[PDB]
RNA sequence: UGAAGAGUUUGAUCAUGGCUCAGAUUGAACGCUGGCGGCAGGCCUAACACAUGCAAGUCGAACGGUCCGGAAGAAGCUUUCUUUUGGACAGUGGCGGACGGGUGAGUAAUGUCUGGGAAACUGCCUGAUGGAGGGGGAUAACUACUGGAAACGGUAGCUAAUACCGCAUAACGUCGCAAGACCAAAGAGGUUUUCUUGCCAUCGGAUGUGCCCAGAUGGGAUUAGCUAGUAGGUGGGGUAACGGCUCACCUAGGCGACGAUCCCUAGCUGGUCUGAGAGGAUGACCAGCCACACUGGAACUGAGACACGGUCCAGACUCCUACGGGAGGCAGCAGUGGGGAAUAUUGCACAAUGGGCGCAAGCCUGAUGCAGCCAUGCCGCGUGUAUGAAGAAGGCCUUCGGGUUGUAAAGUACUUUCGCGGGGAGGAAGGGAGCGACGAGCUCAUUGACGUUACCCGCGAAGUAGCACCGGCUAACUCCGUGCCAGCAGCCGCGGUAAUACGGAGGGUGCAAGCGUUAAUCGGAAUUACUGGGCGUAAAGCGCACGCAGGCGGUUUGUUAAGUCAGAUGUGAAAUCCC
């Protein structure tokens, strides 16, 4: 699965939290609600620095927190 | 009757007599029951006479009484040592009274 | 194990067996994997006493599933 | 029929069982200690009599098939390390 | 094709607002009233305590004895005794008990519900490939002796297997490097040189599961900051397997108003009932899953039970006892007692269907199939049905003229109950035997209800009956008695000499054992209103400013397109809702 999210932080060393957001509609009003989600990407690389919004795929659980593997770059920085 | 169940059954504290609000005026028999649900509330005794004691025991229904406010029971006459009324022609579906022969 | 039996629709005077293929697990009127056809012990709703569509069963024979001793009978008469 | 002999069999089972993986922890520790000195010789005969052992346990219901592979390659990763 | 509420706050009116009434359902009942028949159904209160019986065995084509039965011998007869053989009990050996059946306490949690993923497993069964050479060892039964009241136990001696172990062949599989070395396996039975049953190793199928993930899953913050393995990393340990799951070291984070943590409650779901829909309530019968069997905890053996008739430890109870010491626990079936308003035969039986084991024969199976008790409910008949005199009696009502009940209120016949006699169903045929290789298939026979109900046929007597209510809502009237007197009442009220609401009587309505009554669940309430609402005076705007998050936000173009929308496909748990 491919998830866009953004890096809140990159602390860690080859780990960097992504931080993706999606709208869904209330199951009973209907209207749109925001609702985030921290996902420990892995990034071996330590290319991927804060403020990169990325894409994130499914991969081999690196860790019990990290399931999840950087795989390209879509833009360049917004903190 | 606190699990909502139709009928409960108690042990009296007293038989005493009570007299109606202020547009009535009588000697309404009523008695303290002690119900098994914990509770102490007082019952209404139907009939023109009943022979309920000390340790009388009877079941209780569930009426409010216009004339004697808090009398919110009715008691079951007919059932345990309740004996139904004596020589009831008519209400013999209620007060606990078998036909004569 | 998967096995090919009889379904009993069984009703106050309504005898009905279904023929079909299921494992040997499942309750005798359970949940069943699919019918290959129907039994009328009396043979009187209908003039087609039973239908057991060879070709069906023919698949399931050899893929494992085994016919009980009554099943087998009726299958036979095909 | 006697519940009682399939209690003690089981019973006396372990007491087996133990004793194998006790010779695998044994021997598995002499080879190790071998090539920890530097004996090769010594070490590697010390380890073909570890990897049947362990081999054989896996015959029968002792140490079974994945367990006695991964002490195999364990101790054959300890052994050519130190060495 | 889908939507009509009413009563009560005023002297009167409108508005607001709460309560209340008839509806459907519930593994019930009490009060008084009873005939029958089909179908269905039964401790919803103390997981309170329990007498008695039952709830798993089956194999001699595994092996020695005893018991039961048959046949053939040594004998003139008897005693005694020998051989062969059938069944089975005791023992030894194999398989099964974690399936089924019961209950719901506990439980808010991927426990469950819905869709996926993979770091997996799967006895018996099915398909495919390959193989089964040689050898060694052990413990019972049995025999002898001893201890004990018993349970039961100690010692000595003999002995077999598809019981255990060592070595080969390698179809293969495993492990390092990279593209090398190592490791398997028991027969038996016969229509015995031909098959049958079974085994060893590998791959796959079938089926059943372990684990993980997104979303969804009650009430309260008068429950808010909480957390130390607590969050993450490395290595190790551990398991069938991922994971701080566990350990050492290092880092120091992780979670929270999209409300963690804590507390309360409840098996969950599918569904059930209700409603126009939405929604609400519930989830009892049946089906799936989960959890629990003297109370609590734990582990072993195993494909699977951490396992009711298995085991270990702690605690209480009951029973047995020469008190030294033992035997159990029905929230399994029936049943008893207690409790309670209250809910049943300690009945009959296996042929059918289905299930376990066996090649089969066959055995086991209160799973189940039926009967009994109780109108608790529903369907064709509670107090009657149909017939019947311009109607002379009796009960009922009455403006006292009359009218009504009109088998007559008598009888008679009945739908035709009940009862008696006969036949006797499956809404299912085999087991066995004959033909065939006791295989397939074909043929035939026995056994009927469940160790006799239903239904059919025949005979046949009319063969009980009562309660509630009659002011209004509630459908159904006056006289007499009494007299704010006694009494009635859910609400509005009634009764002080004409009271249809008091007690009685005549009459009438309802029920047609139901109807009333009591209790419980849903909506009407557009009175939280998303669809359906309000805030000057009726309940209701923050005293103001400003400002964070959030919500909303002018216009043009391009990329992405995550949301959104569309087609196809997989699953759509089953069951149901809807038709």
């Amino acid at each position: 699965r491919t998830l866009q999210g953004r890096v809140v932080s990159d602390k860690m060393e080859k780990s960097i939290v992504v931080a993706i957001e999606r709208f869904v509609k209330h199951p009973i009003y209907g209207k749109f609600i925001k609702r985030t989600t921290k996902l420990h990407v892995h990034d071996e690389n330590n290319e991927c620095g804060i403020g990169d919004v990325v894409e994130i795929r499914e991969c081999r659980p690196l860790s019990k927190t990290k399931s999840w593997t950087l795989v390209r770059v879509v833009e360049k920085a917004v903190l | 009757a606190l699990e909502a169940c139709p009928q409960k059954r108690g042990v009296c504290t007293r038989v005493y007599t009570t007299t109606p609000k202020k547009p009535n005026s009588a000697l309404r028999k009523v008695c303290r029951v002690r119900l098994t649900n914990g509770f102490e509330v007082t019952s209404y005794i139907g009939g023109e006479g009943h022979n309920l004691q000390e340790h009388s025991v009877i079941l209780i229904r569930g009426g409010r009484v216009k004339d004697l406010p808090g009398v919110r029971y009715h008691t079951v006459r007919g059932a345990l040592d309740c004996s139904g009324v004596k020589d009831r022609k008519q209400a013999r579906s209620k007060y606990g009274v078998k036909r004569p022969k | 194990m998967v096995t090919i039996r009889l379904a009993r629709h069984g009703a106050k005077k309504r005898p009905f067996y279904q023929v079909v293929v299921a494992d040997s697990r499942n309750a005798r009127n359970g949940r069943f994997i699919e019918r290959v056809g129907f039994f009328n012990p009396i043979a009187s709703e209908k003039e087609e006493g039973t239908r057991l569509d060879l070709d069906r069963i023919a698949h399931w024979v050899g893929q494992g599933a085994t016919i009980s001793d009554r099943v087998a009978a009726l299958i036979k008469e095909v | 029929k006697s519940a009682k002999k399939r209690a003690i069999q089981s019973e006396k089972a372990r007491k087996h069982n133990a004793s194998r993986r006790s010779m695998m922890r044994t021997f598995i520790k002499k080879v190790y200690a071998a090539i920890e000195a530097g004996d090769k010789a010594a070490a590697q005969k010390a380890f073909n009599e570890m990897q049947p052992i362990v081999d054989r346990q896996a015959a029968k219901g002792l140490i079974h098939k994945n367990k006695a592979a991964r002490h195999k390659a364990n101790l054959t990763a300890q052994i050519n390390k130190l060495a």
